[PDB]
RNA sequence: GGGCCUGACUGCGAGGCCUGCAAGCCGAGCAGGGGCGAAAGCCGGGCCUAGUGAACCGGUGGUCCCGUGUGGAAGGGCCAU
RNA sequence: UGGUGUUGGCUCUUGGUCGCGCCUGCGUAGGAUAGGUGGGAGCCUGUGAACCCCCGCCUCCGGGUGGGGGGGAGGCGCCGGUGAAAUACCACCCUGGCGCGGCUGGGGGCCUAACCCUCGGAUGGGGGGACAGCGCUUGGCGGGCAGUUUGACUGGGGCGGU
RNA sequence: CGUAGGGUUAGGCGGGACCUAAGGUGAAGCCGAAAGGCGUAGCCGAAGGGCAGCCGGUUAAUAUUCCGGCCCUUCCCGCAG
RNA sequence: GUAGGGAAACCGAGUCCGAACAGGGCGCAGCGGCCGCAAAGUCCGCGGCCGUGGACCCGAAACCGGGCGAGCUAGCCCUGGCCAGGGUGAAGCUGGGGUGAGACCCAGUGGAGGCCCGAACCGGUGGGGGAUGCAAACCCCUCGGAUGAGCUGGGGCUAGGAGUGAAAAGCUAACCGAGCCCGGAGAUAGCUGGUUCUCCCCGAAAUGACUUUAGGGUCAGCCUCAGGCG
RNA sequence: UGGUUCGUGGAGCCAUGGGGGAAUCUGGGCGGACCACCGCCUAAGGCUAAGUACUCCGGGUGACCGAUAGCGCACCAGUAC
RNA sequence: AGCCGGUAGCGGGCGUGGAUCCCUGGAUGUCCGAAUGGGGGAACCCGGCCGGCGGGAACGCCGGUCACCGCGCGCGCGGGGGGAACCUGGGGAACUGAAACAUCUCAGUACCCAGAGGAGAGGAAAGAGAAAUCGACUCCCUGAGUAGCGGCGAGCGA
């Protein structure tokens, strides 16, 4: 008997996968514990539609990122800060870079998404990765300058 | 011993024929019937219990139509069934046949 | 008692015996292919009268007759047992 | 009472079976232990040769194969010996056997959730448990019951005889 | 016996408007080709339980039933505690 | 009906067996004067006999289906009732005795029991009577039980291959080795019985063969009718 | 297993109690085991007048009865008993 | 043009202003019965709710209403029971015949049951079966006692 798993299951298969079990097992265990469903046509359709729908929203995100690589990776973020010689008085935070990025350049971003461990404390040219999606990592070149 | 709630399979009457002798096809003189008497052949009835709409419904059904009960459960998802009695649920289910 | 042999034939069969039926019995003669005999001829088991069992069902060998739209096949008929 | 449905999970042990890894084969003769039939005139080596010793494993008592260490640039071939067939190297496939696996057949253990019992309580607990019950089918035992049969002749009938 | 006419009077006797027994029936539920068979509750079911009337008089014919005397039961309403 | 023969293919006044042009089986072939006449055959009527039906009528014991019965009787269940009077005198208990204590013995008290005698009541032993009865089981005399496995009222349950049975194949509504009613049904009866006006002609058989046959049948023999022969 | 003429037969067809178990016309069932060929037909949903059967009922008609007949009943009979 | 049933009599009435009588429709229609408020030993008994009557609260009577199951959203609709044969479906004998008897016959008959209806069933090819064919079903004649089936018996029979 073919069923569709509703969960990962010890040496049987993975969720959404279609396996063949003895009808007793399906009827008297798997189905009553909500662990699986009959591989009927009427719910094979549905599984197909779920795989369909997930894959729509995955590649749709992997575009919303990729297209956001286009808006960044083609600019430099220039941040004027009060500083002497090369060391800054205050600092440039991620929360700053994000607030900077909207004001000029237009793009709105999430500070927390940006890969900045400790607030930048020296003037110069920085190359900072964004990660708005795993597998789609972005290069934000940021020039921190004086005045 | 009785009637399939799904297929309508019911006990039927059959003869039990007793024979002695060697078939012609095997070079024997032929089969002789030493007895014919009536008997019944029953459906292979079994119980099938299922939760549908938070209630426990049970069917007495021929083994051949055991899958037909579960298919009925599937078709039942499209129904306002909650709060009915199990007699009433079973009726809605059967009505789907 | 001995020699050669397989007629302990195949296809038939005039005419009879017996007889409720069904059976049983005797059988010259013609044809085919033979045996013995120089030939006449004899040989279709045994000097004779008992040693047997109808039909049905089935087996085996043959025949190549039927073969369920057609060609086959299954299965049967027929001759022998 | 066998098979099969209702009838499921895990495990161990055996048996069949394919799918691999494999190792494996000892007549006269021929160096040596020659399974077949091709492809074959070359293959191997810092992906360290000739050979020195310790472990497994089969062992026709001669070895074979598998590991470890030095040594670390050598070894077998085609030819020729040679036998029905002859050598390195690559395959397609056998004898037997081994370990993973599929798939199974038989046994053993365990599980629970079908099914059965049970619990003032119940979409639950407890117990039995894929047995038992029940369907289809197999063969058997079966005057408990059923339908019947159980001859004729005959100095009556039986017995005897026929 | 035929024809006709009369005659059987109850809150308290008996049974019902009370209870349950065996059994019967039977929501729930179970089973069986059909008919139907079962089935805790409930219901029915008495000569068992429960419940208030004794004595006398009267008619041709009834009387614990009518009458007379002395007693009593439940139900409804009210008043009082 | 007009063609038969052959298991058949198939051939056809032939065909089958067969090598046969052999032999054989089974088949094939009107009267008168073109006219009439008769005829194959076939249709209808009538009659005899045959087959199938219940098949000439009446008769079983039985078998099967579906119902009706436990107001009789049998067992059980629920609930009530009954059992005069008399007798015997268990255990226990009390007291006396006994002993180390006891067992135990005696007395009194007590009132046991499928105990005794005997009515009601329940039976039915032996005899007599009855015998078209008073009675389809009674009567008289006698006799068994009579606190029990007792008897009995009411209310219930179990039935036909079934019940019930202290068991007799007993009883289940006056006949139970399988109840009764209706139905299958006009079961079947190779047996018994019965079979109805008249006259005229003829006129048997009781044997043989075979027969789960023997008092029943088939064939033959023997009777009779019609046609033909002579 | 039943149905059919078909009783296991060479046994198909239709139906179906058990087990197994498809496909959507390039699908399927059938023409008497089976195979090929050649054909026929479209299973697993339902309905459908009429022509057919019967006679409680009404009428018509008898080479049907005539009170032991004809219905069990001509009548107060499914009665008395 | 008579009439008040068979049915006369007593004792009273009716009808040409059309009686009796016949036909159609309506009204009334105790109780029991499927019987259905509940019970029950049919034709009796006992209730709930609304309304009415009596002096009426107890008590009683009168009218209405109250069973169960199915289907459809408490309410609607329907069911239930009967009918001589006929009909379909679910079950289904035996005597008997086979001159014994078991397969076979009787017979899918008798009979039980369910259901229908004035009929019922069947019916518009996954047919037939050899015709290059036909064209739903039913029913009659014939095909035919054929083909076949059959302890290849008795018989059965498209
Ligand atoms: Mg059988
Ligand atoms: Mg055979
Ligand atoms: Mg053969
Ligand atoms: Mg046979
Ligand atoms: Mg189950
Ligand atoms: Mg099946
Ligand atoms: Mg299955
Ligand atoms: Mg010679
Ligand atoms: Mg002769
Ligand atoms: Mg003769
Ligand atoms: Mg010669
Ligand atoms: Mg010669
Ligand atoms: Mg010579
Ligand atoms: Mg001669
Ligand atoms: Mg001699
Ligand atoms: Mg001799
Ligand atoms: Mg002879
Ligand atoms: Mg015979
Ligand atoms: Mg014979
Ligand atoms: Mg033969
Ligand atoms: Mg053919
Ligand atoms: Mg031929
Ligand atoms: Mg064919
Ligand atoms: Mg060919
Ligand atoms: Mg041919
Ligand atoms: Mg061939
Ligand atoms: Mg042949
Ligand atoms: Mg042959
Ligand atoms: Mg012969
Ligand atoms: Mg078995
Ligand atoms: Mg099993
Ligand atoms: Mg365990
Ligand atoms: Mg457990
Ligand atoms: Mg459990
Ligand atoms: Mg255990
Ligand atoms: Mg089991
Ligand atoms: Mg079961
Ligand atoms: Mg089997
Ligand atoms: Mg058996
Ligand atoms: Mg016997
Ligand atoms: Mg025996
Ligand atoms: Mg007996
Ligand atoms: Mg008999
Ligand atoms: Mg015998
Ligand atoms: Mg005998
Ligand atoms: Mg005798
Ligand atoms: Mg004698
Ligand atoms: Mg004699
Ligand atoms: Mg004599
Ligand atoms: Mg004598
Ligand atoms: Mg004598
Ligand atoms: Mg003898
Ligand atoms: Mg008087
Ligand atoms: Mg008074
Ligand atoms: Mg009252
Ligand atoms: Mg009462
Ligand atoms: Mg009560
Ligand atoms: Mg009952
Ligand atoms: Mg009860
Ligand atoms: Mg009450
Ligand atoms: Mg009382
Ligand atoms: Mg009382
Ligand atoms: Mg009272
Ligand atoms: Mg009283
Ligand atoms: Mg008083
Ligand atoms: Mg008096
Ligand atoms: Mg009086
Ligand atoms: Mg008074
Ligand atoms: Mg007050
Ligand atoms: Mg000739
Ligand atoms: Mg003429
Ligand atoms: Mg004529
Ligand atoms: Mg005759
Ligand atoms: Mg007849
Ligand atoms: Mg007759
Ligand atoms: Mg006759
Ligand atoms: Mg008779
Ligand atoms: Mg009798
Ligand atoms: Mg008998
Ligand atoms: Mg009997
Ligand atoms: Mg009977
Ligand atoms: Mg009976
Ligand atoms: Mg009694
Ligand atoms: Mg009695
Ligand atoms: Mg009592
Ligand atoms: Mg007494
Ligand atoms: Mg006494
Ligand atoms: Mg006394
Ligand atoms: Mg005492
Ligand atoms: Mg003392
Ligand atoms: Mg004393
Ligand atoms: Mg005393
Ligand atoms: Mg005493
Ligand atoms: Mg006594
Ligand atoms: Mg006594
Ligand atoms: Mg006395
Ligand atoms: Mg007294
Ligand atoms: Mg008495
Ligand atoms: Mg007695
Ligand atoms: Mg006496
Ligand atoms: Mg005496
Ligand atoms: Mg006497
Ligand atoms: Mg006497
Ligand atoms: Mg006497
Ligand atoms: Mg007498
Ligand atoms: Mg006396
Ligand atoms: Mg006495
Ligand atoms: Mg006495
Ligand atoms: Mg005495
Ligand atoms: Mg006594
Ligand atoms: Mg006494
Ligand atoms: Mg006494
Ligand atoms: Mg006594
Ligand atoms: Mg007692
Ligand atoms: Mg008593
Ligand atoms: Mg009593
Ligand atoms: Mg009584
Ligand atoms: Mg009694
Ligand atoms: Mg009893
Ligand atoms: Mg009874
Ligand atoms: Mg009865
Ligand atoms: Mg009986
Ligand atoms: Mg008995
Ligand atoms: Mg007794
Ligand atoms: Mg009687
Ligand atoms: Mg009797
Ligand atoms: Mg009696
Ligand atoms: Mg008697
Ligand atoms: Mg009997
Ligand atoms: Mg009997
Ligand atoms: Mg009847
Ligand atoms: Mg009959
Ligand atoms: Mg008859
Ligand atoms: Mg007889
Ligand atoms: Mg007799
Ligand atoms: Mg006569
Ligand atoms: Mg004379
Ligand atoms: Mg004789
Ligand atoms: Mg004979
Ligand atoms: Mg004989
Ligand atoms: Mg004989
Ligand atoms: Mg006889
Ligand atoms: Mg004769
Ligand atoms: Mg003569
Ligand atoms: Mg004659
Ligand atoms: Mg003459
Ligand atoms: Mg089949
Ligand atoms: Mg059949
Ligand atoms: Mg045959
Ligand atoms: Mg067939
Ligand atoms: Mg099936
Ligand atoms: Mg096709
Ligand atoms: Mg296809
Ligand atoms: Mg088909
Ligand atoms: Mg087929
Ligand atoms: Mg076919
Ligand atoms: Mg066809
Ligand atoms: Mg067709
Ligand atoms: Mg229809
Ligand atoms: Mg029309
Ligand atoms: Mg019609
Ligand atoms: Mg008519
Ligand atoms: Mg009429
Ligand atoms: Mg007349
Ligand atoms: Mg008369
Ligand atoms: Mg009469
Ligand atoms: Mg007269
Ligand atoms: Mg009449
Ligand atoms: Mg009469
Ligand atoms: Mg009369
Ligand atoms: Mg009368
Ligand atoms: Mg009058
Ligand atoms: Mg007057
Ligand atoms: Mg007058
Ligand atoms: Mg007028
Ligand atoms: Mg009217
Ligand atoms: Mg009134
Ligand atoms: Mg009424
Ligand atoms: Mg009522
Ligand atoms: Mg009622
Ligand atoms: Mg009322
Ligand atoms: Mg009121
Ligand atoms: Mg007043
Ligand atoms: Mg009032
Ligand atoms: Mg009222
Ligand atoms: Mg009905
Ligand atoms: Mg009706
Ligand atoms: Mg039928
Ligand atoms: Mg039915
Ligand atoms: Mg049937
Ligand atoms: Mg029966
Ligand atoms: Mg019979
Ligand atoms: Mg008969
Ligand atoms: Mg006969
Ligand atoms: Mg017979
Ligand atoms: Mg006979
Ligand atoms: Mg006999
Ligand atoms: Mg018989
Ligand atoms: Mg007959
Ligand atoms: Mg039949
Ligand atoms: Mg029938
Ligand atoms: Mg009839
Ligand atoms: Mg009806
Ligand atoms: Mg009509
Ligand atoms: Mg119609
Ligand atoms: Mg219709
Ligand atoms: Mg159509
Ligand atoms: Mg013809
Ligand atoms: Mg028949």
């Amino acid at each position: 008997m073919k069923v569709i798993l509703l969960e990962p299951l010890e040496n049987l298969g993975d969720v959404g996968q279609v396996v063949d079990v003895k009808p007793g097992y399906a009827r008297n265990y798997l189905l009553p514990r909500g662990l699986a469903v009959l591989a009927t046509e009427s719910n094979l359709k549905a599984l197909e539609a779920r795989i369909r729908a997930q894959a729509k929203r995955l590649a749709e995100r992997k575009a919303e990122a990729e297209r956001l690589k286009e808006i960044l990776e083609n600019l430099t973020l220039t941040i004027p800060v009060r500083a002497g010689e090369t060391k800054i008085y205050g600092s440039v935070t991620a929360k700053d870079i994000a607030e900077a990025l909207s004001r000029q350049h237009g793009v709105t971003i999430d500070p927390k998404r940006l890969a900045l461990e400790k607030p930048i404390k020296e003037l110069g040219e920085y190359v900072l990765t964004y990660k708005p999606h795993p597998e789609v990592p972005i290069q934000l070149k940021v020039s921190v300058v004086a005045q | 011993s009785k009637v399939c709630e799904i297929s309508g399979k019911r006990p039927i009457v059959a003869n039990s024929i007793q024979r002695r002798g060697k078939a012609k096809r095997e070079g024997g003189v032929g089969k002789k019937t030493t007895g014919i008497s009536k008997r019944r052949q029953y459906p292979n009835l079994q119980k099938v219990r299922v939760r549908v709409a938070g209630q426990e419904i049970t069917f007495r059904v021929a083994a051949s139509h055991i899958p037909k009960v579960y298919e009925l459960v599937e078709r039942a998802k499209g129904l306002k069934l909650e709060g009915l009695s199990p007699k009433e649920i079973k009726k809605e289910l059967l009505k789907l046949l």
